[PDB]
């Protein structure tokens, strides 16, 4: 699972979204998403991120 | 048995509702329509007894009309409902809006006797005016399928704020289609009005799509399924006199 | 300091997102708008620190412009969020449809420099199409406020489904009262009349507040509407009076005809 | 009870199992959880304005002048 887990948790957690929204890269790190994934998200490539998991 | 049918909003497991929520984690059997892999994953950690109808959907490159499809999905709904089973179906957004199978199976739940309900979502429009920070209040708001608005007759009031769905697919029964939408908008909207090209995002580390362009350029801009078209107003509002008059005020006594 | 404006729909509870529930909780101070006393327990526990927005509205007896109303409230929330608290602003339904508080604090809490954002919620609309069986999205749809229905020039389109939301207070032009009369409305009835007939069947929605409440469905004849009892929470369906007409200069365009709809 | 009534809405408006219980067995349900003869008549008679008494106790956020 792990983005899909990750994904989930932050749609919900309010507090997980401040958190997010500090320190992006930390917090998706801390989460355990891999460099690609991190790289996908913070350049917004959404199709990257579908195959990804 | 009996039938409710939700939906779990466009963002990720974050904007359905508690008690959307609720009934699925409570459903004997839950039938899913949803969009993607996170979706459904998300989905089949709150309920592991689902099924996904997408399978009734064309499968290895067969053909199959959409019809006869939805039939089956409605079917096997109603199976579900008929064995005695608490049938949860959930749909994207709000399940009652671009949504046939819900209303279809509800409708044939009740006139079989079943207690059968729809629950509303939160839709893409309505991620639209949070997202653009505009209200429908403020001048008013039309919505059309834009196909629909193509094929009939619907003259838009260019004092509200105008959405056109579907754009991606406008007019069919491509640049090419667009262009005609565009002198068909050219009626009331000139040609360098800025119009917005609206996309909810799905995922919680998305930003929506908000792209603002002139109208002229419509035609070579890159749509998606889930694409909308906003026009603003073209005019600003201008006082009804007459009912004003009968109303036995004018302008000045507005508050 | 920063702003989050957010909806908790029309039923008591269960109406609100995951997310947005999540918001209230964490919030620092929630200024809320509620639909009644059960609503307001709710929040409570939710969120113990909540300032009543309600307070703003005029007193008994008093005469107020809504407009002060309006401003004084998003004053309330702005000083909240320069003193440095997350603020929350919760508000029945969707904070931004027929809401300008929400809009209004966001735009204000940009210009000076703060973060703020709306969440989505479930409109009175949104219940509408759940509770009637339509699906909007296909049928189409429009929606006015309805004193701005009759003070402006607006045109209607009657081949789709019409909503004029604030019936209750359809004409009241002072913005001190909160509600109309049968002459007001009969003057609505009288507009409507260019392009729906006087027998054409209406529909006056009012969402369940409470779960244990049915949701107000009345069916009537245009004409009956300055008679009818309304609530402030009231909106009023007028279904389509025309049949759908073809688009003869665009299907031409598009190289098809009625005949190919399909 | 007047605690009690307001937390039986609260729990039935967001918990989708109690919900099918009510359904089923309105009167049944709302005793299991402790509400009075009267809270019960006042709920299966839809008077909404004697719950609000028996808890204990304007909506427009818009205006259409411009
Ligand atoms: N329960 C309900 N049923 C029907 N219409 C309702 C309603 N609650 C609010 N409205 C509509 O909204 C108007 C108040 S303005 C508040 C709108 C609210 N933010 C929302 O999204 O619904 C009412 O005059 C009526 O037109």
């Amino acid at each position: 699972s792990g983005l899909s887990d990750f994904f989930t948790q932050l749609g919900q957690d309010a507090q997980l979204m401040e958190d997010y929204k500090q320190n992006p890269e930390a917090v998706m790190r801390a989460h355990g998403l891999t460099d690609e994934q991190i790289n996908a998200v913070m350049t917004g490539d959404m199709e990257k991120l579908k195959t990804l998991s | 048995g009996s039938l409710v049918c939700v939906g779990t909003g466009l963002q990720l497991a974050g904007q359905i509702s508690v008690l959307s929520r609720s009934y699925i984690e409570h459903a004997d059997i839950v039938f899913s329509l949803l969009p993607d892999g996170f979706s459904q994953r998300w989905l089949t950690k709150l309920n592991p007894n689902v099924i996904n109808l997408q399978q009734f959907y064309a499968q290895n490159g067969e053909v199959k009309n959409r019809r006869d499809t939805y039939e089956q999905m409605v079917n096997a709904i109603l199976d579900a409902v008929r064995a005695g089973k608490k049938t949860v179906c959930a749909l994207y957004g709000h399940p009652g809006v671009f949504a046939c199978v819900s209303h279809m199976a509800i409708t044939r739940a009740k006139a079989e006797g079943f207690s059968a309900k729809m629950e509303p979502g939160i839709s893409a429009e309505a991620c639209l005016w949070a997202d653009l920070g505009i209200d429908p209040g403020n001048s008013g708001h039309q919505s059309f399928e834009a196909s629909q608005f193509m094929f009939f007759n619907h003259v838009p009031d260019p004092t509200t704020h105008l959405l056109l769905w579907q754009i991606a697919i406008a007019g069919e029964h491509s640049s090419d289609r667009l262009q005609i939408l565009v002198e068909q908008l050219n009626q009331w909207y000139p040609l360098d009005h800025e119009v917005v090209i609206y996309e909810a995002a799905n995922l919680p580390i998305q930003a929506p799509r908000i792209e603002r362009l002139p109208l002229a350029n419509l035609p070579q801009a890159h749509l998606m399924p889930i694409s909308t078209l906003l026009i603003p107003p073209a005019k600003k509002l201008e006082y009804n006199y007459a009912i004003l008059a009968k109303l036995g005020i004018g302008p000045e006594d507005l508050g």
